[PDB]
C-alpha cells in the first residue's frame, strides 16, 4: 500500500509538472520553423543582381544580359537550397540517433527491466511507462530510490568453530552489540544462520573477521 | 573525446575586414550570415551540454576522508592533490600529454571558452571519483552510502561471478595487481596513446588554418585584396569582382560550418557514448562485454582529459 | 543600446533570457592618407595606399624588423600584416581596426531592460581604447567604462555585479561565470556557478550504510 500510495503522488507529481520541460520538442519544432522562414528570406537576397525578383529583369534587360544575371540569382538560391537540404540532413541524422536511442529505451525500459545504471532514470529502475508526444516519447520511469539510511558496523565474515562465514547474498552487520545478517538494498536483519550463510576457509586468511555465533537450526530439533 | 574547440565567426571582418563597400554588399546577402552564426552558436551550447552531461552526473560533490586506506588499495595516483589546478598525477600526464591564434582573431574567428573549466571539470571527476571509492554504485542510485572498499569489491565479484572467499582470501595479491596496473597505466602514460583527443584538436586548427588560407584566394577575380578591385575597376564592375569575392568567401564559411556541424555530430555521438559509459561502467558495475574494458568488468575511475575522458577501467 | 542592438541582430524587439552574440553594428569614420602627400595618424582606424598596398586598420609601431629589400609584411591570410612607407623608412604594425566580439547577457525584455555587455578577449583596462568609445553614444560609453567591471577569463564584462556567493548557471558566461538577474534593487549579478553542495561520505574500516526505507519516484524523459 505504500508503494502503490508512493506511485500515486508520483504520477501526481508529474502531472503537476507538466501542467505548470519539453524544451527538445519545442526546440526541433522552432528549428525546422526557423529553417523555413530563413528559406523564405533568402528569396529577398539579391545576389548581386539588379534585382530580387525574375520579372524586372527580365523586362528591364535584354537576353543576353539577364542570362548573365538570372544566373548568378539561379546560383545563389540553388545554394540557398543546398545549404537547407544539408541543414535538414545533419537535424535529420541527429533525429534517427535520438530515435534510436528512443527505441533502445523503448526495448530495454518499458518491454524489460534494465540493469544499465541511469539508462531508465535516476535510482534502481523497475519498469516505465510511453506516452505520446508532438514529434517524441515520453517516458515515465519508475524506479526505486533507496532512503532513510542508517549506520551500522559491519564485518567480512564470522569466525564460527575455527571457520570462516561469509553470507550467501547480503552483508553482515550490527546493532552495538549484536550481529545479524541483512541484504544489501532494504534493512531486515536475520539471525546468522547456516542456511543464510556458507563456510569457507579458515579464520586467519579474511582480514577483519570477527567472532560471532552461526546458528543452526538442525541443533534445536535434534533436541525435539 | 567530448567537447570539441567552440570557435565563432564574424562575417562583416572575416568576408570584408573593414571596409564599408563590401559590408553594404554582404548586407545584400542578408540572412545567409545569420544561419552560420546561429549554427555556430548551436554548436557551441552543444558542446557545453555534452561537456555537463559526461561531467555532471552527481548532484553532490563528494570529498575523500583525511586518511586515505581503501583494502590495502592505493588510489594517490588517481586522487587529486593539495599541492597544487587541484588535479591528479595521471590527470597531469593527460593534460601535459595533449598541446597563429591571433592571426585568426585578426580574421573574425574567435574562439570561446568552455563554461566549465579544468579546474571545475577535474573536481567532478574527483566527485565522481570519491563516490566510487566510497559508496560504490550507491550514491548513483541515491544518497551515499558509505561501504568498506573491500566489501564493495566483494559486491563486484557477485556482480561477476565469483564467490566472495577469492577476494578475502587474495585480498593483498588482488591490491598489489592493482596497483601495478595503475603503475603501468602511469608509464604507459608518461613514457608513451591520446591519439583521439590530438586528431580533435589538429582537425579543428586544420580547419581554422583552412578557412585562414581561402582568404588568399582571387576565386577567379583579378585580387584578393577588396580594396585594390575598387580602385582598378569602375564601380559597377567592381561590384561584379567583389560580389564573385564574397560569394566565394562565403561558400568557404559555409563549407567550415557544414564540416564543423558533422563534426559535432560525431563529437556529440562520441560524448552520448561517454555519459553511458560514465553511468554504467563508473556508477554501477557493467554486465556489458568489452564497454568497460576487456575483461569481467570491476570497475571504473573517471579522469579530466583535454576536451575529453579518460576511464581507468578495472 | 546593446539591447535594442541585440534586438538589430535577433530581428525581434521581444529578447529572451540568455547571451547574443551581436554583430558590430556601431559605425566609424575612418580618414584617408596617401603616401607614395598626406600627414600620417597613427592609433587610429585609418585607410591607407602605403606604395599602393590599399587596406584599411589602425596603424602603429612594429618591434618586427624588415630586411633591407622588403618593402612590405604579409600575413598567414595573404593580408597586409606590416609596411614600411616609403616616405618615411619607419615599419608600421597594421593592426586591424580593433572589435572584440559583443556579447549582451541580457534577462528577458519584459522583464528587465537592464543589460551587462562582454567583450571578449579584450582587457578591461584598454576596453575604451579597443571598441573607441570617444566616438559613440554616451548610452555606450556607460557600458565602455565605469562601475561594475569585471575580467573573466572569457573577457570585459560591463554591467553585471561580481557575487563571491556560488549559484546554480542561468546565463552562461563562461569559464564558470554565470549571470542572473537577482535581488541584492533586483540588478544583474555574476557569479563563480556552483557545482553541488559539498558532502563527506563517512568511510570507516567498518562501518556500512543501509537503508531501512525507499521512494519510488517517477522521472520524465523527453526523447
Ligand atoms: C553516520 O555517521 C556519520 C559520521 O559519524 C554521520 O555524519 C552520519 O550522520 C551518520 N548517519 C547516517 C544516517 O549517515
Ligand atoms: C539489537 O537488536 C536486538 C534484536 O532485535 C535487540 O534485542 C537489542 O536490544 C538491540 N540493541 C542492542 C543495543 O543490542
Ligand atoms: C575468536 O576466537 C578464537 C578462539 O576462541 C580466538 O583465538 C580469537 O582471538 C577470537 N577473535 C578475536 C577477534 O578475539
Ligand atoms: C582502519 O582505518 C584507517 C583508515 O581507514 C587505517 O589507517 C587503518 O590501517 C585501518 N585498519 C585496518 C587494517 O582495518
Ligand atoms: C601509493 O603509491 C605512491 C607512489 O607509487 C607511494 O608514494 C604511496 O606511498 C603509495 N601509498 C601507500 C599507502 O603506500
Ligand atoms: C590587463 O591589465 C592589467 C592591469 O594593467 C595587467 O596587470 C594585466 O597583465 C593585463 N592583461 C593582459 C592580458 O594584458
Ligand atoms: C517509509 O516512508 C513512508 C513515507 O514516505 C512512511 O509512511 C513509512 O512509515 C516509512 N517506513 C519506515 C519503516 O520508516
Amino acid at each position: 500500500k505504500l508503494i502503490a500510495n508512493q506511485f500515486n503522488s508520483a504520477i501526481g507529481k508529474i502531472q503537476d509538472s507538466l501542467s505548470s520541460a519539453l524544451g527538445k520538442l519545442q526546440d526541433v519544432v522552432n528549428h525546422n520553423a526557423q529553417a523555413l522562414n530563413t528559406l523564405v528570406k533568402q528569396l529577398s537576397s539579391k545576389f548581386g543582381a539588379i534585382s530580387s525578383v525574375l520579372n524586372d529583369i527580365f523586362s528591364r534587360l535584354d537576353p543576353p544580359e539577364a542570362e548573365v544575371q538570372i544566373d548568378r540569382l539561379i546560383t545563389g538560391r540553388l545554394q540557398s537550397l543546398q545549404t537547407y537540404v544539408t541543414q535538414q540532413l545533419i537535424r535529420a541524422a541527429e533525429i534517427r540517433a535520438s530515435a534510436n536511442l528512443a527505441a533502445t529505451k523503448m526495448s530495454e525500459c518499458v518491454l524489460g527491466q534494465s540493469k544499465r545504471v541511469d539508462f531508465c532514470g535516476k535510482g534502481y529502475h523497475l519498469m516505465s511507462f510511453p506516452q505520446s508526444a508532438p514529434h517524441g516519447v515520453v517516458f515515465l520511469h519508475v524506479t526505486y530510490v533507496p532512503a532513510q539510511e542508517k549506520n551500522f558496523t559491519t564485518a567480512p565474515a564470522i569466525c564460527h568453530d575455527g571457520k570462516a562465514h561469509f553470507p550467501r547474498e547480503g552483508v553482515f552487520v550490527s546493532n552495538g552489540t549484536h550481529w545479524f545478517v541483512t541484504q544489501r538494498n532494504f534493512y531486515e536483519p536475520q539471525i546468522i544462520t547456516t542456511d543464510n550463510t556458507f563456510v569457507s576457509g579458515n579464520c586467519d586468511v579474511v582480514i577483519g573477521i570477527v567472532n560471532n555465533t552461526v546458528y543452526d537450526p538442525l541443533q534445536p530439533e535434534l533436541d525435539s | 573525446p567530448v567537447s570539441m574547440t567552440k570557435t565563432s565567426v564574424d562575417c562583416t571582418m572575416y568576408i570584408c575586414g573593414d571596409s564599408t563597400e563590401c559590408s553594404n554588399l554582404l548586407l545584400q546577402y542578408g540572412s545567409f550570415c545569420t544561419q552560420l552564426k546561429r549554427a555556430l552558436t548551436g554548436i557551441a551550447v552543444e558542446q557545453d551540454k555534452n561537456t555537463q552531461e559526461v561531467f555532471a552526473q552527481v548532484k553532490q560533490i563528494y570529498k575523500t576522508p583525511p586518511i586515505k586506506y581503501f583494502g590495502g588499495f592505493n588510489f594517490s595516483q588517481i586522487l587529486p592533490d593539495p599541492s597544487k589546478s587541484k588535479r591528479s598525477f595521471i590527470e597531469d600526464l593527460l593534460f601535459n600529454k595533449v598541446t597563429l591564434i591571433c592571426a585568426q582573431k585578426f580574421k573574425g574567428l574567435t574562439v570561446l571558452p568552455p563554461l566549465l573549466t579544468d579546474e571545475m571539470i577535474a573536481q567532478y571527476t574527483s566527485a565522481l571519483l570519491a563516490g566510487t571509492i566510497t559508496s560504490g554504485w550507491t550514491f548513483g542510485a541515491g544518497a551515499a552510502l558509505q561501504i568498506p572498499f573491500a566489501m564493495q569489491m566483494a559486491y563486484r565479484f557477485n556482480g561477476i561471478g565469483v564467490t566472495q572467499n577469492v577476494l578475502y582470501e587474495n585480498q593483498k595479491l588482488i591490491a598489489n595487481q592493482f596497483n601495478s596496473a595503475i603503475g603501468k597505466i602511469q608509464d604507459s602514460l608518461s613514457s608513451t596513446a591520446l591519439g583521439k583527443l590530438q586528431d580533435v584538436v589538429n582537425h579543428n586548427a586544420q580547419a581554422l588554418n583552412t578557412l585562414v588560407k581561402q582568404l588568399s584566394s582571387k576565386f577567379g577575380a583579378i585580387s584578393s585584396v577588396l580594396n585594390d578591385i575598387f580602385s582598378r575597376l569602375d564601380p559597377p564592375e567592381a561590384e561584379v569582382q567583389i560580389d564573385r569575392l564574397i560569394t566565394g568567401r562565403l561558400q568557404s564559411l559555409q563549407t567550415y560550418v557544414t564540416q564543423q556541424l558533422i563534426r559535432a555530430a560525431e563529437i556529440r555521438a562520441s560524448a552520448n557514448l561517454a555519459a553511458t559509459k560514465m553511468s554504467e561502467c563508473v556508477l554501477g558495475q557493467s554486465k556489458r562485454v568489452d564497454f568497460c574494458g576487456k575483461g569481467y568488468h570491476l570497475m571504473s575511475f573517471p579522469q579530466s582529459a583535454p576536451h575529453g575522458v579518460v576511464f581507468l577501467h578495472v | 543600446d546593446p539591447l535594442s542592438e541585440t534586438k538589430c541582430t535577433l530581428k525581434s524587439f521581444t529578447v529572451e533570457k540568455g547571451i547574443y552574440q551581436t554583430s558590430n553594428f556601431r559605425v566609424q569614420p575612418t580618414e584617408s592618407i596617401v603616401r607614395f602627400s598626406t600627414n600620417l595618424v597613427k592609433n587610429k582606424c585609418v585607410n591607407f595606399n602605403f606604395n599602393g598596398l590599399k587596406g584599411t586598420g589602425v596603424l602603429t609601431e612594429s618591434n618586427k624588423k624588415f630586411l633591407p629589400f622588403q618593402q612590405f609584411g604579409r600575413d598567414i591570410a595573404d593580408t597586409t600584416d606590416a609596411v614600411r612607407d616609403p616616405q618615411t623608412l619607419e615599419i608600421l604594425d597594421i593592426t586591424p581596426c580593433s572589435f572584440g566580439g559583443v556579447s549582451v547577457i541580457t534577462p528577458g525584455t519584459n522583464t528587465s531592460n537592464q543589460v551587462a555587455v562582454l567583450y571578449q578577449g579584450v582587457n578591461c583596462t584598454e576596453v575604451p581604447v579597443a571598441i573607441h568609445a570617444d566616438q559613440l553614444t554616451p548610452t555606450w560609453r556607460v557600458y565602455s567604462t565605469g562601475s561594475n567591471v569585471f575580467q573573466t577569463r572569457a573577457g570585459c564584462l560591463i554591467g553585471a555585479e561580481y557575487v563571491n556567493n556560488s549559484y546554480e548557471c542561468d546565463i552562461p558566461i563562461g569559464a564558470g561565470i554565470c549571470a542572473s538577474y537577482q535581488t541584492q534593487s533586483q540588478s544583474i549579478i555574476a557569479y563563480t556557478m556552483s557545482l553541488g553542495a559539498e558532502n563527506s561520505v563517512a568511510y570507516s574500516n567498518n562501518s556500512i550504510a543501509i537503508p531501512t526505507n525507499f521512494t519510488i519516484s517517477v522521472t520524465t524523459e523527453i526523447l
